[PDB]
């Protein structure tokens, strides 16, 4: 398990990005 | 008398010294391992 | 294989892309329908 | 040459012209003291501290004075409105007698050092070059400074051997100087206990002594010797300017929110205090503890200070100024002469209403009147074709319970109008318009002055120290960077370790 | 109008009648005048950051150059390898003309973005329209920022030229 | 340069520019002092800000 | 065998895609925690306990009407710690009384002297002089002005800017009704340093650009520059004596050229704080005494200085009851302030 | 014995044209405020 | 005195402007 | 119009103090030796 | 150094690997929202949730040290 | 005292334009050759 400080830098990023993501998307059909 | 606020006081406090704490013990770790040749 | 360029980048961009757009497109869509929509 | 902004680095490797314009500025600074405090004898008016305290006549130096025991005139009265006192030397004249005098023995000292500026003294005897023992000059100046804030604790604020302080009860209505003993337990953080400010000096100043001591006799690390260049002055400029940016911003806020150091007589209310209806609440429980003891309304509140009033009024709320509104606040709303008395206002039932008062935000604001449960119930329209809550349709009265006006009721409405627009800044005055040829605008207090001036002073400081912080650890590069800068120490790829060419 | 406290009317009573703080132009207009004015500064730090030393202590190292002299006087070198470990070494601009060429683009676009939102509000094509978006399960208007905006245009539009108008609409 | 009788007397505390304690030296405990010092910094702020709420400490006027 | 600390230190400063350093160790966690507060307060957390608002994704809002809202104004200026004695421990609560503006806004200027601190530890380690650093600093009393001493001159955090394009439009109307901030000289310096600034990028960029020497055979003039060459890539000569007929004055100085650069941005910014700083005290350019004695003397005098404050006026009077909801305004409509007809 | 830490000072015209500027439209703004 | 205040520091400007033009300190290539 | 009756002073003040300052220093520039 | 992104990117090994990890960070998020449990994590009025049937006051926090019991009061009231 | 209000900008200007006019001929005249 070797990491170096750009692979962390990239995932702190693009991890929870795609989440939001998600998220966001499933937000678009939300009824009231 | 401790009130619920010193109590929060001292959680935060204990907290911020374990992030730190971790922080630099990893540090110092990786820089142990990782050395520069010269 | 680890190797560069197995994939051509041209692809990847147009893939990508697409991919944004469909994404941005959805919230365009979520901005007539549901919350937010004033309806 | 040198260009303009640079002219007085000359001083940096000067030690004795160094001192001396440190004499100069020192001597500047003193004059002003005296001469601050001579303008504000020559235009303070002492006769009525309760609706006329120094803080409504844009007094600035005068409430230090006051603050650490300096109440008197040699003419005879002092701030707490005494006649006949003897203050011995030390009045206010007095003190700005000896700040002027100061200032010119100051004056004499920088003349000497500037032309004897080649001392043995600023000389390393090893190379003959100009040299300050940076290191031990801390040490000696924090002892010093550590028996001086010692001394200056356990002396004078206790009044051991002094005045002791300024002190007041909550509502800013007694105040005095008095000896204050040190407050050892937790509530001496309170920045509201003035027993914790006599407690910080003693305790601090020990501290300082010792760690005075510890600068003395201790030499600084080599690594900390290198790291903060320790034989550069400029050093200490930064690390000053970052200490005095924080102290500064410090004395701004307990300005603002108000401490024990920051007394409401001395230098006004606090916005805050409006904000939360300090004071109306204070002189509600004690109408209403006057009405539960059998006293009438007119009674009740005939009761109540002129001065316990007089700061339930936003005019003396220092959030209600202008940054080019110059001046006293008497010359604003004018020179208070009286209360008015409390306005009770009805309506043609006979309900009490109550007019909603001004937040500080605000610079106009509309008058309407509210039940004691909050329901509108008059107003003063802008639109007439749809009123329904004018003054006229529901027969709004005002009747006045202490002051001048007590036991008046008004029934005109353009004159219940005008009460009900002056009920909007809380308890109502009359003022003096005409002595100052008062403008009607709301001005700030000395206390508002004194925040701004030292918020603004404060982050200008910043730079500063950012730029001499600069400056020190920069020194090698501060003309251009290296005429031959190897590409390799600023390219990629070539070292390890960045700006490090044994990697 | 032709003055100062002029343009503030006429920016406040814009902002009342095409609600221009929601218009993408305009906010292509800020980022294009943040921007310049940041990367201004950028540019010229970083330019400055890596004169060449030419000068003693003493003297204003802007006498370190010469006018027409045919070397550059800095160090574009040095500046881009501060520069590309500030952020990272791509992000960062070797080539000069490149450089410069986005100095000119960004608030040239930007500005232009500018203009042409005032030249299309010009024909009532308005910023974005956000008042009650926002609504509960049972009706109720949920506001947002975007109808404290609107409280705060309507007082713009009641109040401005108030003897001007005689019918319900401001139609122009 | 010019000596003088207050020179000569002020002369050792202005004799030792430059010298230093090896390496570290006393900084470690100084990093404890300036470890305590911003731990009692936030105490302060927090009595000031009511984050931190004492008995018998009421920061009001009233107190 | 080197001690710890420079083992360390050779760790933090190794040459590698992106540099950490020694201010790393403060930049990179208040910077991620600063920007991943703000995307997730816009995307899940309301403002409906604090201000009555749906501020989220989550809640319909778009990119232009999230926000991280300021807290309700009866937290006055509490830190609202996640440990304090406001939420005491309870995520949920935090967020629902406002603990991520308060998170956003300490962690963002803690990141930002990182930031700073980076510029320096950067421009140290290549040998450059540390200007980069020095007009960091005003963005840096921009925000310390604005996020920090003028809420704290006011009466709570709640009158701070929310994090939020709509929430930042509020925040400029709010500061022209109350303020009347664009008549304040310490806005109109800012104004006059950002616009001139932008003034200063373009026409150097586009100077430069229409200046270039010839130096390939490209159409596309690009590809003919070599960051290691010593010669300039435009003429100075000829750029000075267009700009000398053109407008009369031309830079001939391109050091004084870059140093001006910065300074005129800078200034500007430093300037615009100030005013927000006396804007904390409620300290406004807000009258011209001359004209209010005039004008209500004389009903027939009338300038653009007396018609904007009428356009103040209806801002406060119509946005204050649902911009400042712990007031509890209840404003009939016989009050408003209104023009004919509208 | 003269004191070797003496520097000339200079002011070139185009500083003293950039500092009139700098002087005169300062007060140009700020004098509306100064008369109020 | 105030409209004299105005117009006297707007016309020094415009001084300013002519000398700062017309008597510069001429760009000199060396 | 009813203006402070400082503004004039302070205005004047304002122009002629940083004004002279720069005159002094150029004119003494310009006659140094060249 | 290490490898360019430009290598990472056209590789086989990484599209493999982020083949399964981008779309189930995907879903995840989705989920988070879809389930509901992203109004329980923070607090946030679903659209049946920000008054109560027939009340016509926003639930605004007024009381600094117990504004967390004030919400929680507030959230019984919905019933 | 009732004094003319233009007494002090009177009074400042017969100051300060002169003695300038004498400091500026005196400093140039100290930094010549
Ligand atoms: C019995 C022991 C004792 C007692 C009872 C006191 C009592 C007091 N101390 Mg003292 N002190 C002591 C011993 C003691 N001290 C010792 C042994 C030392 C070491 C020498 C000190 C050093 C010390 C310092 C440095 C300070 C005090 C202060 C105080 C006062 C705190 C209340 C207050 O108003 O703070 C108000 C101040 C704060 C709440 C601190 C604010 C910290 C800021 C926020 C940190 C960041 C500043 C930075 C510039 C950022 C600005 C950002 C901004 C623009 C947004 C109170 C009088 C404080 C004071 O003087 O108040 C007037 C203070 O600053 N003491
Ligand atoms: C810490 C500083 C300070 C503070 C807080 C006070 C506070 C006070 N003074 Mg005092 N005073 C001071 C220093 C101070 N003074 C000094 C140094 C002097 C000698 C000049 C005086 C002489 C003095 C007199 C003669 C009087 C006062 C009076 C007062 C009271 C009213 C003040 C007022 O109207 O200001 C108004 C504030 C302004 C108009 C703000 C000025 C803003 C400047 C001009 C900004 C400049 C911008 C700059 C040019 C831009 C550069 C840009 C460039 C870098 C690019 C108030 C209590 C008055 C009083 O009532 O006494 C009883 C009064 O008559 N003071
Ligand atoms: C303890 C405070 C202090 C001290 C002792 C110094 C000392 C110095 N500064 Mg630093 N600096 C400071 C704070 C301080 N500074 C602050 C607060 C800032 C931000 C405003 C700066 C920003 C700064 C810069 C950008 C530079 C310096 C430079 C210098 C050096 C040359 C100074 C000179 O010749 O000016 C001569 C000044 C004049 C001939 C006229 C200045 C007139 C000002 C603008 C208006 C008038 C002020 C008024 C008379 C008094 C106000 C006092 C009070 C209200 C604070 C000298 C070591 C220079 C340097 O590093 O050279 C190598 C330099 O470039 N300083
Ligand atoms: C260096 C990075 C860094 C910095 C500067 C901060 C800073 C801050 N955080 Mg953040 N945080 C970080 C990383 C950081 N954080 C990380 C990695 C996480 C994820 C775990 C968080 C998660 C987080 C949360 C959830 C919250 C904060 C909060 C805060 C604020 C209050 C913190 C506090 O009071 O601690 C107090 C503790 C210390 C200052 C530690 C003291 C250590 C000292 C130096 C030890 C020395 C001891 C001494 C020698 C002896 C004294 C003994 C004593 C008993 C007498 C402050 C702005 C709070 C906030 O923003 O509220 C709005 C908050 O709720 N942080
Ligand atoms: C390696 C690193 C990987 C990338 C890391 C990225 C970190 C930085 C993240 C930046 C976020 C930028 C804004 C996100 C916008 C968003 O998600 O909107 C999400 C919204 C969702 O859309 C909304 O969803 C609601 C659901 O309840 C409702 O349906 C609303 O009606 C609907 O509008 O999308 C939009 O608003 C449409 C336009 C979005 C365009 C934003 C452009 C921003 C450009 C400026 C960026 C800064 C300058
Ligand atoms: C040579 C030395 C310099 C000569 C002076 C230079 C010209 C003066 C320029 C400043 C004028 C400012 C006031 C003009 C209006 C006026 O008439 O004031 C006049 C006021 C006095 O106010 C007068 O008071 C009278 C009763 O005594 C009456 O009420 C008058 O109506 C009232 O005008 O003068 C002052 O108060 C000066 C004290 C200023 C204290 C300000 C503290 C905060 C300043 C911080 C600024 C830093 C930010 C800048 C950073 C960049
Ligand atoms: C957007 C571009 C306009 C900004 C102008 C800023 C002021 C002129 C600044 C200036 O002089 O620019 C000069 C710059 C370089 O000029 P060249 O001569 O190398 O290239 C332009 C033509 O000659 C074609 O090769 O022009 C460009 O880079 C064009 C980019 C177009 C990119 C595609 C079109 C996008 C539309
Ligand atoms: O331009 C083009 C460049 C192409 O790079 P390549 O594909 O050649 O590979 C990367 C290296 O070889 C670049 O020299 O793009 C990047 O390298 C960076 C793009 C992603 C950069 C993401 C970095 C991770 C985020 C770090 C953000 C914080 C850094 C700033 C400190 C606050
Ligand atoms: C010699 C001698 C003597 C005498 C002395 C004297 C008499 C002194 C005086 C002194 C003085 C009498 C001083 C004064 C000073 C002053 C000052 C130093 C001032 C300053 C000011 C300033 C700095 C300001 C600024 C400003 C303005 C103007 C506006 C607004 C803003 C500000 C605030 C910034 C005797 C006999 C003792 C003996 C010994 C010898
Ligand atoms: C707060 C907090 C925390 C933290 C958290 C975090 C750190 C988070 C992060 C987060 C994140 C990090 C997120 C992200 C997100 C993202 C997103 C959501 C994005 C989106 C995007 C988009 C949508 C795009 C768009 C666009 C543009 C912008 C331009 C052009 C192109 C396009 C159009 C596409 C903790 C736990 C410590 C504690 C508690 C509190
Ligand atoms: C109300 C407005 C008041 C504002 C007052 C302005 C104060 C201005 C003081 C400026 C002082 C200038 O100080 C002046 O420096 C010059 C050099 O620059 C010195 O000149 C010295 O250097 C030059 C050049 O090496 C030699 O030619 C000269 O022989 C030598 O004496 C002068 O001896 C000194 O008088
Ligand atoms: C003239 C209307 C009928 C009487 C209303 C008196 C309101 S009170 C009135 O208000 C003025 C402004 O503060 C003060 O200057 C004056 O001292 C005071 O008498
Ligand atoms: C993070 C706080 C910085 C305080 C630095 C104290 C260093 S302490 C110092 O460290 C060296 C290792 O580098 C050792 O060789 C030495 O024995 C030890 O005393
Ligand atoms: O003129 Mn100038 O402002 Ca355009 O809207 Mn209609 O008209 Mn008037 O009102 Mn709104
Ligand atoms: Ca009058
Ligand atoms: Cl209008
Ligand atoms: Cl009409
Ligand atoms: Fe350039
Ligand atoms: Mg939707």
């Amino acid at each position: 398990p070797i990491f170096t400080v750009r692979w962390v830098a990239v995932h702190t990023l693009a991890v929870p990005t795609i989440f939001f993501l998600g998220a966001i998307a499933a937000m678009q059909f939300i009824q009231r | 008398t401790i009130t619920p606020s010193l109590k929060g006081f001292f959680i935060g406090l204990l907290s911020g010294a374990v992030v730190l704490g971790l922080t630099f013990a990893v540090l110092i770790a990786i820089s142990q391992i990782d050395k520069v040749q010269r | 294989m680890s190797e560069g360029g197995r994939i051509p980048l041209w692809i990847v961009a147009t893939v990508a892309g697409m991919g944004v757009i469909v994404i941005v497109g959805l919230f365009f869509y979520g901005a007539y329908a549901g919350l937010g929509s004033s309806l | 040459g040198l260009p303009w902004y640079r002219v007085h680095t000359v001083l940096i490797n000067d030690p004795g012209r160094l001192i001396a314009a440190h004499l100069m500025h020192t001597a500047l600074v003193a004059g002003w003291a005296g001469s601050m405090a001579l303008y504000e004898l020559a235009t303070f008016d002492p006769s009525d501290p309760v609706l006329n305290p120094m803080w409504r006549q844009g007094m600035f130096v005068l409430p230090f004075m006051a603050r650490l025991g300096v109440t008197g005139s040699w003419s005879g009265w002092s701030i707490t409105g005494e006649t006949g006192i003897d203050p011995g030397f030390w009045s206010f004249e007095g003190v700005a007698l000896a700040h002027i005098v100061l200032s010119g023995l100051l004056f004499l000292a920088a003349c000497w050092h500037w032309v004897y500026w080649d001392l043995e003294l600023f000389r390393d005897p090893r190379t003959g070059e100009p040299a300050l023992d940076l290191p031990k000059m801390f040490g000696i100046h924090l002892f010093l400074a550590g028996l001086l804030c010692f001394g200056f604790g356990a002396f004078h604020l206790t009044g051991l051997f002094g005045p002791g302080m300024w002190v007041s009860d909550p509502y800013g209505l007694t105040g005095s100087v008095q000896p204050v003993a040190p407050e050892w337990g937790p509530d001496g953080f309170n920045p509201y206990n003035p027993g914790g400010v006599v407690a910080h000096h003693i305790a601090a100043g020990i501290v300082g002594i010792i760690a005075g001591l510890f600068h003395i006799l201790v030499r600084p690390p080599q690594r900390l010797y290198k790291a903060l260049r320790m034989g550069n002055i400029e050093t200490v400029l930064s690390s000053s300017i970052a200490a005095v940016f924080f102290a500064a911003f410090v004395v701004a806020g307990t300005m603002w929110y108000g401490s024990a150091t920051t007394p409401i007589e001395l230098f006004g209310p606090t916005r805050y205090q409006w904000d939360s209806s300090y004071f109306q609440q204070e002189i509600n429980r004690r109408v209403q503890a006057s009405l539960a003891s059998g006293a009438t309304l007119e009674e009740a509140w005939s009761a109540i200070p002129e001065k316990l009033a007089f700061y339930d009024y936003i005019g003396n709320n220092p959030a209600k100024g202008g940054l080019f509104r110059t001046g006293p606040m008497n010359k604003g709303d004018g020179i208070a002469q009286a209360w008015k008395g409390h306005a009770v206002f009805r309506n043609k039932e006979g309900e009490e209403l109550f007019v909603r008062r001004m937040p500080a935000f605000f610079e106009s604001f509309p008058v309407i009147l509210t039940d004691k449960n909050g329901v509108v119930k008059a107003d003063i329209p802008f639109r007439r074709a749809e009123s329904k809550y004018s003054f006229e349709q529901q027969g709004v009265t005002v009747s006045f319970y202490g002051g001048e006006l007590n036991g008046q009721t008004f029934t005109d409405p353009p004159t219940v109008k005008s009460y009900a627009r002056k009920a909007i800044f809380g308890e109502i005055f009359e003022f003096d318009t005409e002595t100052l040829n008062s403008d009607g605008i709301f001005r700030t207090s000395p206390r508002g002055w004194f925040t701004f001036a030292h918020a603004v002073f404060a982050l200008l400081f910043f730079f500063g120290h950012i730029w001499h912080g600069a400056r020190t650890l920069f020194r090698d590069v501060f003309s251009g960077i290296d005429p031959e800068l190897s590409p390799e120490q600023v390219e990629w790829g070539f070292y390890q370790k960045v700006g490090d060419v044994t990697t | 109008p032709l003055g100062i406290s002029g343009t503030f009317n006429f920016m406040i009573v814009f902002q009342a009648e095409h609600n221009i703080l929601m218009h993408p132009f305009h906010q292509l207009g800020v980022a294009g005048v943040f921007g310049g004015a940041l990367f201004c500064a950028m540019h010229g730090s970083l330019v400055t950051s890596s004169l060449i030393r030419e000068t003693t202590e003493t003297e204003s190292a802007n006498y370190g150059y010469k006018f027409g002299q045919e070397e550059e006087t800095y160090n574009i070198v040095a500046a881009h390898g501060y520069f590309g470990r500030l952020i990272f070494q791509y992000a960062s601009f070797n080539n000069s003309r490149s450089l410069h060429f986005f100095l000119a683009a960004w608030p040239v676009v930007g500005v232009w973005f500018a203009a042409l939102g005032i030249s299309t509000m010009a024909f009532n094509l308005n910023g974005f329209n956000f008042n009650h978006s926002v609504i509960d399960a049972k009706g109720n208007v949920i506001n947002t920022w975007a109808d404290i905006i609107n409280r705060a245009n309507l007082g713009m539009e009641v109040m401005h030229e108030r003897n001007a108008h005689n019918f319900p609409l401001d139609l122009a | 340069a010019r000596r003088t009788w207050l020179g000569d007397i002020l002369r050792p505390l202005n004799s030792e520019y430059g010298k230093v304690a090896p390496g570290w030296g006393t900084t470690p405990l100084m990093a404890v002092f300036m470890g305590l010092f911003l731990v009692f910094l936030l105490i302060i702020l927090e009595i000031y800000n009511s984050t931190l709420i004492l008995d018998g400490v009421n920061v009001s006027w009233k107190a | 065998e080197r001690g710890w600390f420079d083992i360390l230190d050779d760790w933090l400063k190794r040459d590698r895609f992106v540099f950490v350093g020694w201010s790393g160790i403060l930049l990179f966690p208040c910077a991620y925690l600063a920007l991943g507060g703000w995307l997730t307060g816009t995307t899940f957390v309301t403002s409906w306990y604090t201000h009555g608002l749906a501020s989220s994704y989550l809640e319909g809002c778009n990119f232009l009407t999230v926000a991280v809202s300021t807290p309700a104004n009866s937290m006055g200026h509490s830190l609202l710690l996640l440990w304090g004695p406001e939420a005491q421990g309870d995520f949920t609560r935090w967020c629902q009384l406002g603990g991520l503006w308060t998170f956003i806004a300490l962690h963002g200027a803690f990141g930002l002297i990182g930031f700073m601190l980076r510029q320096f530890e950067i421009a140290r380690l290549v040998g450059v002089r540390p200007y980069n650093a020095i007009a960091f600093s005003a963005p840096i009393a921009v925000f310390v002005s604005v996020f920090l001493i003028y809420p704290l001159g006011q009466s709570s955090w709640f009158f701070a800017p929310s994090f939020g394009v709509a929430a930042i439009f509020r925040f400029l109307l709010f500061f022209q009704g109350f303020h009347n901030w664009t008549l304040n000289p310490f806005h109109m310096m800012g104004v006059a340093g950002v616009l001139g600034g932008a003034l200063l990028c373009a026409i150097h960029g586009a100077t430069v650009e229409n200046t270039l020497f010839q130096d390939g055979e490209g159409a596309s003039t690009f590809r003919a520059f070599n960051p290691t060459q010593a010669e300039e890539t435009y003429s100075m000569v000829t750029a000075n004596r267009f700009w000398s007929q053109i407008f009369g004055i031309a830079f001939s100085n391109k050091r004084w050229l870059h140093f001006f650069m910065l300074f005129v941005p800078v200034t500007g910014l430093w300037m615009s704080a100030i005013g927000v700083v006396g804007l904390a005290l409620n300290l406004r350019s807000y009258d011209f005494i001359s004209q209010e004695i005039r004008a209500a003397e004389d009903p027939e005098f009338e300038t653009f200085y007396t018609k904007n404050l009428l356009l103040n006026e209806g801002i406060r009077a119509w946005m204050a009851p649902q911009d400042q909801p712990h007031e509890n305004f209840v404003f009939p409509e016989e009050v408003l302030p209104r023009g004919n007809a509208l | 014995e003269p004191n070797p830490n003496r520097q000339p000072v200079e002011l070139n015209r185009t500083s003293l044209y950039l500092g009139l500027l700098l002087i005169l439209v300062l007060a140009l703004l700020f004098s509306s405020y100064f008369f109020n | 005195m105030e409209t004299i205040t105005y117009v006297f520091i707007f016309a020094c400007i415009i001084a300013l402007f002519f000398f700062a033009i017309f008597f510069r300190e001429p760009p000199r290539i060396t | 119009m009813e203006v402070n009756q400082l503004g004039l002073i302070a205005t004047a003040l304002f122009v002629l103090v940083p004004s002279v300052f720069l005159i002094i220093l150029y004119v003494q520039t310009e006659s140094q030796q060249k | 150094g290490e490898r360019p992104f430009s290598d990472i990117i056209t590789s086989v090994r990484y599209w493999v690997i982020h083949s399964i990890t981008i779309p189930a960070l995907f879903i995840a998020g989705w989920l988070f929202v879809s389930t509901g449990l992203a109004y329980d994590v923070f607090g946030t009025p679903r659209p049946d949730s920000y008054y109560a049937q027939e009340q016509r006051s926003i639930p605004l926090v007024t009381d600094r040290f117990e504004a967390k019991q004030q919400v929680e009061t507030f959230l019984e009231q919905l019933k």
